[PDB]
DNA sequence: AATCCCGGTGCCGAGGCCGCTCAATTGGTCGTAGACAGCTCTAGCACCGCTTAAACGCACGTACGCGCTGTCCCCCGCGTTTTAACCGCCAAGGGGATTACTCCCTAGTCTCCAGGCACGTGTCAGA
DNA sequence: TCTGACACGTGCCTGGAGACTAGGGAGTAATCCCCTTGGCGGTTAAAACGCGGGGGACAGCGCGTACGTGCGTTTAAGCGGTGCTAGAGCTGTCTACGACCAATTGAGCGGCCTCGGCACCGGGATT
């Protein structure tokens, strides 16, 4: 775990974060806290997406332990708030809901 | 048996992820577009991939919508005028 | 777009859910296909003839097709 | 040949935090990284135009929470802005 | 038939200005209470409501009129909103 | 929302193009007014709360409305 | 201004240039960016002009002012001009026929 | 009270260079200065993200060529860019 | 007649460990712009009253909506034959990718003036 | 025709512009090898055609009810004129902090290795 983000107590890394915001050049100064922020609400909302994943593995009938394409897909497609977020977005060997 | 293979395709191609389109003639449709712009440019092998599955959720997605429109007009047979309505609806 | 066979359209429609079919939906489908292919196409080498490249990459598709509001995953 | 920065550890490690026995492919790792990727850039373009608008140069915690606020459905969004808010405060102090 | 030729061709203001003002504060107290608005700005939030709902009610017609119909029905809004999002 | 009443719906249908309205219509196009307002109005109060200010300007209702795609002219 | 005369157009220089750099799209924004920039936009805004200049005419009264009516006919008939102000709502515009 | 910053000089000039008689109202003003400002947004927006994707600093000429052929139509897209070129060429030199 | 559960497997394919480096981290300086306080007067909310466009309640006819009937040919769906798509393989080499290097082009500073704009007014479209 | 509305005159002011300096970064040459083209053959899923028939597409008919249209009453919208004041817009200022630089180093990545998780396929349950 990188030093700054440990102190943070997030997982994904607030300088990397960071690092890329500023190489965007989406503005001209960036906070520190910022891409503390940044970092933190990509972790929450990578989390809540394997959260998702997660859940609607365990609902197929099949108890695989490996989160497919499919299964992305499908807990995507069955979220009432993640779904609309990523709506017109096609997710790669996914396929549609049935 | 009109009504028995039509949903046996519906559910066998719904649960499926693999690519639909045979891969080459999209190939060679997509190198033929490309050919009227600049002759002779070169395309990743990903590239391609990548163009084709976009364009099969274009597709999928809008004959989903011309079959609910046709679903919508009384009918299970889609006509051109759904897709146009489709189309139209869409942008 | 004669390659794009009848039996690619009828996949198609199955997946997106549609019972029967008439006779004249492939050529508009086949005419859909062929101009968002050449929407995508033409805005993907805009990208890769940008960059002094001549070989349009998965990136360059990507980027096109997020410009028109398909964003795609799994490519990058 | 130049490194590649991708997020396959972080997401790897996410997924280990929500649950130690689960895995995923390598296609699936490629979906949750361009994922993250598009989410990284339209909640940033977003914080962005924030800054443009009302004139500004600094790319702080605020322009990220209206940025959140913005981009994501309510009740996901509120979640995000709270635990970004936690996250800003750990580090701070 | 003559309504409809009838406003295609006007341009003003097509909804209740005072109503469109009420439904804007009391979904504002209903985000949170306090918030002060400009009375150059309920305009902007109604040109571009009336432009949508005029543009969802045309995509409305073209559904019913593509159904053999000629009058709109609540499943005919409902497809024009699932085309569309 | 029951302040938009029948005839501002009506003539919205009429510059729409319809020639005949269902009685049911009205409620639903009401529904679908107030979900549109209420996302617009919710953007613009974020947009606002950032700055700092307690008031909507048409800059904050226009940029709220640009980033949920109908974009206006005009402000 | 001397650079916008200089280049042969009408839209200013400065203002782009000075706009580009406010909006930090980039950290450094190259000076033939803002000629370019300027260019596109003159000729943008004077095909615009242009359609709604010839729209005006095909009216039945042959007003000498450009109302927000008109310009919003020209820009809904023309295809080109049409599909990238497909999803603007003009105000105090409306619906062509 | 700090200046107003618009298009409206530019404009009228651009209406006098077609039709010298012809004019233009208030609202029809703040419609073309919307138009204008609107699509500046979007090429600007669309050269920054090929800037950023090409991991590039520099806002160029080249960078909006490349923006105006991918957000114009392309019918449009020729005649602006031809435009554009024919600009940056006589102002170098 | 068709559709789902599972045993063995081999067949990968994701996870794990070692060396290494590029980017993260820390300390120090400095300039910058963001937050804060105050002044000011803009406009935003509140209210009263007139005019009346508009909403609304009712009466009444019809004509479009919905269901039913009958046809008929427009498509399922099956078997044959063709054929072209999928995969793996061999090279050729064009071009992507990386690095070293050069210069030119742009950020920043200083000084200058004139292009842009706010108010007032002069003069002309329109209902 | 008066009513309203767009564009000169004029002065004021900030930003556009030119000269100068100083590196940052874009472009280019050199070099290496990666991936794309390509064509081919072997295979086998896929489709193109011909065909029978059956069942939805389409139209006509009929019943009715709900939707439009006209009358008449009522309701508050619009405006617009005024009034009070809450707060936006603008100006100074004083710091907190973000950029930049030099030094240090370790977290992550590429490569090699590893081991078990699982897609599959047929055989036996099921519908």
């Amino acid at each position: 775990g990188s030093s700054r983000s440990v102190k943070a107590g997030l997982i994904f890394p607030v300088g990397r974060v960071g690092t890329l915001l500023r190489r965007g050049q989406y503005a001209r100064r960036i906070g520190a806290s910022g891409a503390v922020y940044m970092a933190a609400v990509l972790e929450y909302l990578t989390a809540e997406l394997l959260e998702l994943s997660v859940k609607a593995a365990a609902q197929q009938t099949k108890k695989t332990k490996r989160l497919t394409p499919r299964t992305v897909t499908l807990a995507v497609r069955h979220d009432d708030d993640l779904g609309a977020l990523l709506r017109n977005v096609t997710m790669s060997r996914g396929g549609v809901m049935p | 048996r009109p009504g028995t293979v039509a949903l046996r395709e519906i559910r066998q191609f719904q649960r499926s992820t693999d690519l639909l389109l045979q891969k080459a003639p999209f190939q060679r449709l997509v190198r033929e577009v490309s050919g009227a712009q600049k002759e002779g440019l070169r395309f990743q092998s990903s590239a391609i991939l990548a163009a084709q599955e976009a364009t099969e959720s274009y597709i999928v997605s809008l004959l989903a919508d011309t079959n609910r429109a046709c679903i919508h007009s009384g009918r299970v047979t889609i006509q051109p005028k759904d897709i146009h309505l489709a189309l139209c609806l869409r942008g | 777009v004669r390659g794009i066979t009848r039996g690619s359209i009828r996949r198609l429609a199955r997946r997106g859910g549609v019972k029967r079919i008439s006779g004249v939906i492939y050529d508009e489908v086949r005419g859909v296909l062929k101009s968002f292919v050449e929407g995508v196409v033409r805005d993907a080498t805009a990208y890769t003839e940008y960059s002094r490249k001549k070989t349009v990459t998965a990136v360059d598709v990507v980027n096109a097709l997020r410009k028109r509001g398909k964003i795609l995953y799994g490519y990058a | 040949r130049q490194r590649k920065r991708t997020w396959n550890v972080y997401v790897s490690r996410s997924l280990r935090s929500i649950n130690s026995q689960m895995s995923m492919t390598s296609r699936t790792m490629k979906i949750v990284n361009s994922f993250v990727n598009d989410l990284f850039e339209r909640i940033a373009a977003e914080a962005a135009t924030i800054v443009r608008v009302n004139r500004k140069r600094t790319l702080g915690a605020r322009e990220l929470q209206t940025a959140v606020r913005l981009v994501l459905p309510a009740d996901l969004a509120k979640h995000a802005m709270a635990e970004g808010t936690k996250a800003v405060s750990h580090a701070s102090s």
